[PDB]
């Protein structure tokens, strides 16, 4: 799982809101920067931006 | 915050 190190407010309908120290779930993460992504904190799913979230426990 | 990169190529 990865964690989130900065907050990040959706700038599309399916991006994924997020704050600081939420883990998420990497479910796509072959098609660019973007990469969709599962919260395991708030259980939503849409697509965020690959460096703001860092590989976790 | 680290800026935002491109959107991803969209599929067709």
């Amino acid at each position: 799982t990865f964690v989130a190190l900065y907050d990040y407010e959706s700038r599309t309908e399916t991006d994924l809101s997020f704050k600081k120290g939420e883990r998420l779930q990497i479910v796509n993460n072959t098609e660019g920067d973007w990469w969709l992504a599962h919260s395991l904190t708030t259980g939503r799913t849409g697509y965020i931006p690959s460096n703001y979230v860092a590989p976790s426990d | 915050a680290p800026p935002l990169p491109p959107r991803n190529r969209p599929r067709l």
